[PDB]
């Protein structure tokens, strides 16, 4: 019984987004910001479609390899930009220096940091169906700790995890492709069917 | 004969604690244009409050007052024979989407209301064989005529804005298509009813 | 005691045809039906009552009144109508959404066979009054499309009837203006 | 289902003081022959006692007798199908006079009745529109098959003669005509039924 | 500094036995476009109901309604220098009515209001020297440059329609010319402000 609490059925950290980084000097911007997306795949996103309104916390996991992946004591920084705050311009731009974006200092060689994002919206709760005239968590953005440019290639995988899971007025399961992020649609043309066919309506094998 | 759904089981309330809750025509029996249903339909949907927006003293309510806060009850009539044949699912879908195909009027119809493009996945993308997940009720004409809602406040704040927002929508879809046979009126109508319950502003 | 109004009356209507309100189902929803003004004491459809008889004896009246109709249809035929009285000073409505915004009843002839509608109060005094006119006016809307099944019909009528509430008074007697010698 | 209109609101009784009283075969149900309305009709008359001037043992006691007095309980009747619509009004006329159109079967019509010429006036010469302030009952085929009215001794001298005058009448006049899609029974009929209530002789 | 004329010594109440007796923002404070008086003036005047007529939400009730009953409180306030002197008459008259000097602005004014053409003569005909039979107070600059007046509703039937039925009038006509030395202001504004009381509709 309890594996179908829905508290259990948002746990199980598992990946929602990679990125890539590379210290080119000046030619690579030598950083990477990530918007904070649960939609970026779908698999979660058709489970969290399932409802409209929900409340959470995050928790999120920073894996990072250097292209062959064999790793080497660098210092990376991970900070956190709040929403409605500005996001890093530059590999060296002021905005990383700015305390009221927590940071996480951390040797590549390390295993990797973990981190707690709390509730942030001003509503009560989040709902992915508005009607109407969304939810910004926030960002994250990683960069090489060094005075001068080394010269790296890095992927980090964000393996984010939710937590105290509350949700509220469920939805249908979506039946047909998406077409798009953020929006509901779907190819008119073409429409999938929920069940596949059969011979005759009379004959059940 | 009363059978009433209670949407998700609360009865609309005033809000936990000035706004106002004036009932003296504010809150009373709403009825629309009726809708003619016919062998080909569709099936229609409308949008709260929107439908409300321009109407008696509740759309002048609805005008100003940014904030806003009620429940509804909904009642819905089919006038038809004995020997008409069909079946209406009436369902309240929170915070209902329409999709594209790939504009205002699809997401404020306004007081006449819309059409559907493919019902059958709802033209939010979603199937309709699920839609009963919903408050909801069927009118069968072979039984029942009338079916009765009621909805209480269901948003994520206390109170939003009545003319940018809509809060929920309501969908009567033909299940299975009107049939007669010949000489019966061909056309058989649908009223809606809106009465609103704790409104605030 | 009420008694029957005619509301049909017109050049075209020649018998008991005066008495009756035609319906048929050949009519769109929304759309009037019929319309008539209250004025007991005036010409108009008052004057097959008694109480548009007995008023012709006194110079001023008030009160409440009440209207009742009956529909005869088949049995099985079904549909609603809008009965609405808009109070004096304000012409008739123009359509049926302007007439749900006031004073009305919807009335489903499918479930109950009669309705009985009751207009608040009239007087006749400013007529005089600034010697020294127009009260009020009931509608009848299609709120529906007149049902029917097959093989019956489809084409009723409604009946109006007129009285005069306990509240009504008269004063004034005079003579009436029908009798010729 | 009993609706049972009391005339002027007065139950029959016997006269305040010898006259006879007779009931064995004398009160009971008399039952005319059945009046087949069509579209195009106009509507009925009786004249009362003068119908039974010729009738079981009552007529016989209407003869001779010269004076009379009793009340009487008029039920009416009739069948029709659901698909039938029209309606009836059933009214009682004390001291019903018809005039001319400018003979005694139209004073006394006799057990058959008689058929009105011009119905909108009565054939008195006044409005039918008025005709509700009689003892009354509509009969409309959507509700009511079935009318009963129970009509008082109504004379200005406590007896009178059976004979030579009729104290009032009974009336069936269409007020909306007979309508009736095609295959249905083109001609319904309307049964009448007369119980005598305390007849003196 | 409280000093209330009641009118004729009644205050407003509700009419002796449905009625509405709205008060949330129908029943509130009032002010008009003040006027400006010079040396050289006549003085003014207003109607009621009718200066209400477009405001607010007494005007949209004022609106409709043919029935009308209420009361008001009438405060008017001058804004003047000790440096200016002059006085002014505050009247109140029922049914005042102005008569030809040989239209409808002059029965009608509007929320302007009007000036006096021959104010001695009230512009009814009328000695001014005797205006002080009715409810009235002085506005003195010497003294106090604010004068309060309370009026019940005063007609022969209980209920009218206020828009075309004008109850009275309001008067301020200076008897003594605004006086100053130079320098200084050369116009005095008068506030008017008008609460309704105990409104019907």
């Amino acid at each position: 019984v309890l594996e179908t609490t829905i508290n259990h059925f948002f746990s199980r950290s598992g990946l929602v987004g990679v990125v890539n980084l590379t210290d080119g000097g000046t030619d690579t911007t030598g950083y990477v910001t990530w918007d904070i997306d649960i939609m970026g795949f779908v698999q979660l996103r058709r489970k969290c479609e399932m409802f409209t309104y929900m409340r959470f916390n995050a928790e999120f996991t920073f894996v990072t390899t250097t292209k062959n992946g064999e790793a080497r004591p660098y210092m990376l920084q991970y900070m956190y930009v709040p929403p409605g705050a500005p996001k890093p311009t530059g590999r060296d731009a002021f905005q990383w220096q700015t305390a009221t974006n927590p940071s996480v200092f951390v040797k590549l060689t390390d295993p990797p940091a973990q981190v707690s994002v709390p509730f942030m919206s001003p509503a009560s709760a989040y709902q992915w169906f508005y009607d109407g005239y969304n939810n910004m968590m926030g960002t994250f953005a990683v960069r090489v700790v060094s005075r001068e440019a080394s010269q790296l290639k890095l992927q980090t995988r964000v393996y984010m995890k939710l937590k105290h899971v509350r949700a509220w007025v469920p939805r249908p399961i979506r039946s047909q492709p998406y077409l798009l992020k953020n929006f509901p649609n779907y190819d008119s043309s073409k429409i999938t069917n929920s069940a596949r066919d059969r011979s005759s309506i009379k004959q059940a094998n | 004969a009363a059978n009433i759904v209670l949407a998700y089981g609360e009865w609309p309330e005033y809000c936990p604690d000035k706004p106002t809750r004036p009932d003296v025509s504010v809150n009373r029996f709403y009825t629309l244009d009726s809708k003619m249903w016919q062998e080909n339909s569709t099936g229609w949907y409308w949008k709260f409050p929107d439908v409300l927006n321009k109407t008696g003293v509740f759309g002048q309510n609805a005008q100003f007052h940014y904030l806003y806060r009620s429940g509804f009850c909904l009642h819905v009539q089919c006038n038809a024979s004995k020997f008409h044949q069909g079946a209406l699912l009436v369902a309240v879908i929170p915070e209902f989407v329409i999709a594209g195909r790939g504009g205002f009027t699809t997401t404020f119809p306004g007081t006449t209301g819309a059409t559907f493009h493919d019902p059958y996945v709802l033209d939010s993308g979603v199937p309709l064989s699920q839609a009963l997940i919903y408050p909801h009720q069927w009118i069968n004409l072979r039984t029942n005529n009338c079916a009765t809602v009621i909805v209480p406040y269901i948003n994520a704040v206390p109170f939003d804005s009545a003319i940018n927002h809509s809060n929920f929508g309501l969908i009567v879809i033909p299940v299975s298509p009107l049939k007669y046979s010949s000489g019966a009126t061909t056309a058989i109508p649908i009223t809606i009813t809106i009465a609103p319950l704790n409104s605030e502003f | 005691v009420e008694t029957i109004l005619e509301v049909n009356n017109t050049t075209e209507a020649t018998g008991l045809t005066r008495l009756l309100i035609p319906v048929s189902s050949q009519n769109k929803a929304d759309e009037l039906c019929a319309a008539f003004m209250v004025d007991p004491g005036r010409i108009g459809p008052w004057q097959s009552t008694l109480v548009g008889q007995i008023c012709r004896y006194y110079t001023q009246w008030s009160g409440s009144l009440k209207v009742t109709f009956m529909f005869t249809g088949s049995f099985m035929a079904t549909g609603k109508m809008l009965v609405a009285y808009s109070p004096p000073g304000s012409a008739q409505p123009a359509n049926r959404e302007t007439a749900m915004l006031g004073t009305h009843v919807i009335w489903d002839f499918g479930l109950q066979s009669s309705v009985s509608l009751v207009i608040p109060w009239i007087s006749n005094t400013h007529f005089r009054t600034a010697k020294t006119y127009t009260a009020g006016v009931v509608t009848l809307w299609y709120q529906t499309n007149y049902v029917v099944p097959p093989e019956t019909p489809g084409e009723a009528y409604i009946i109006a009837m007129g009285a005069d509430l306990y509240k009504f008074t008269l004063k004034i007697c005079k003579d009436t203006d029908e009798v010729t010698q």
